[PDB]
């Protein structure tokens, strides 16, 4: 839940 | 209609499987491809879905319980689209496409059989681009997590979705009154695939004999 | 709507799960009544399929494949519809009805827990008898078998009833334009359920600790 | 397939 949660925060 | 032509637009340009000539053609050899592809992939989908007409709105929790939740049905719907044109042979990839000797010596005999049933339908159908980006999004958001905080504004996604495919598909295909509810009925069998494989290269996550990537991973163990 | 009166005048009696009362409450005596009452309910479910407009004239080949691949969609569907008006329990017969605790007991948290899952939205859309009879063959037309002969012949089923459930949520829910579209997307996460409580209980098969008949067994194999 | 092609059939 970890990278998912850096590229989502991208935006 | 609005919805469906942005959806055009964010479509997430093509990508290479680029197998590797070091390996002769060898079953863990595909299978490592295709764990890496996914993986690119992925990284490639969670910037699609930011663009989806409102899934931004939500929470980098609920959208993280979506994404986790469909990410494989959004994987195959892709491989589907691009075997359209191709009989009973999987386009994976523009440099790696399958077919039945081939998948079968990969040990996915089985599961690619059952992505050629999706195809089947579609074909009969004559799926269109429009409807395709509009049926992915429509996934993305009737995803079944059982974990989204806001319920109310999930169901709001889905909703205006659903209408964008409900308004195409009345205005481009009028002669067919029940064509929206066909795409719907396909649903099902996306969400059965979707899960056969994730349950499937979980064994060859956990066997240990492939080699699979950061993301592949995060999202094959939620 | 003729399809919906028939389908509501097809709909069986209730099916009891009458479990010993002289029998101690254990794990396998919940098992193997839920077992009992699925054997029971199968042999129903086989002659009500007999009414649905249009089956008893594929071949049998084909009656056979749809009902060896949506039997535990039905039998949820029912399980589901019953426990409408209840919180956290899900009624499996009138005399049979289980909560947390229960559940626990008998080692189907997670199983029920995804019932009361696809409870919660038929509770949310408040899903009518009409609806539930007509999703009900819907479910049993567009189970995705693969084994089947006359493609066109299924596809032309799932369209009747399509249709048959449009003409109703026309006549019926003006308000909501697109309902019968909300009926369908739950059919998804049906499938989902359903293959899980299927797979559940092949692994109670397994280990023979549980007794059980032979059609349910039958149906269970396949 | 036997129990429920029976069940079917008649």
């Amino acid at each position: 839940h970890k990278i998912l949660h850096r590229l989502l925060q991208e935006g | 209609n609005k919805i469906v032509s942005h959806l055009l637009v964010a479509e997430p340009e093509k990508i290479y499987a680029m197998p590797d000539p070091t390996v002769p053609d060898s079953d863990i050899k595909a299978l490592t491809t295709l764990c890496d592809l996914a993986d690119r992939e992925l990284v490639v989908i969670i910037g699609w879905a930011k663009h989806i007409p409102g899934f931004s709105t939500l929470s980098l929790a609920d959208q993280m319980s979506l994404l986790q939740s469909a990410w494989m049905e959004i994987l195959i719907l892709g491989v589907v689209y691009r075997s359209l044109s191709f009989e009973d042979e999987l386009v994976y990839a523009d440099d790696y496409i399958m077919d039945e000797d081939q998948s079968k010596l990969a040990g996915l005999l089985d599961l690619n059989n059952a992505i050629l049933q999706l195809v089947k339908k579609y074909k009969s159908m004559k799926l269109e681009k429009e409807e395709f980006v509009t049926l992915k999004a429509i996934a993305l958001a009737n995803s079944d997590s059982m974990h989204i905080e806001d319920v109310e504004a999930v169901q709001k996604l889905q909703d205006v979705l659903h209408e964008a495919l409900q308004d195409y598909e009345a205005g481009q295909h009028m002669e067919d009154p029940r064509r929206a509810g066909k795409m719907l009925m396909t649903l099902p069998l996306l969400r059965q695939t979707s899960t056969k494989a994730v349950q499937h290269f979980y064994n060859i996550k956990l066997e240990g004999k492939v080699p699979m990537h950061k993301l592949f991973l995060e999202m094959l163990e939620a």
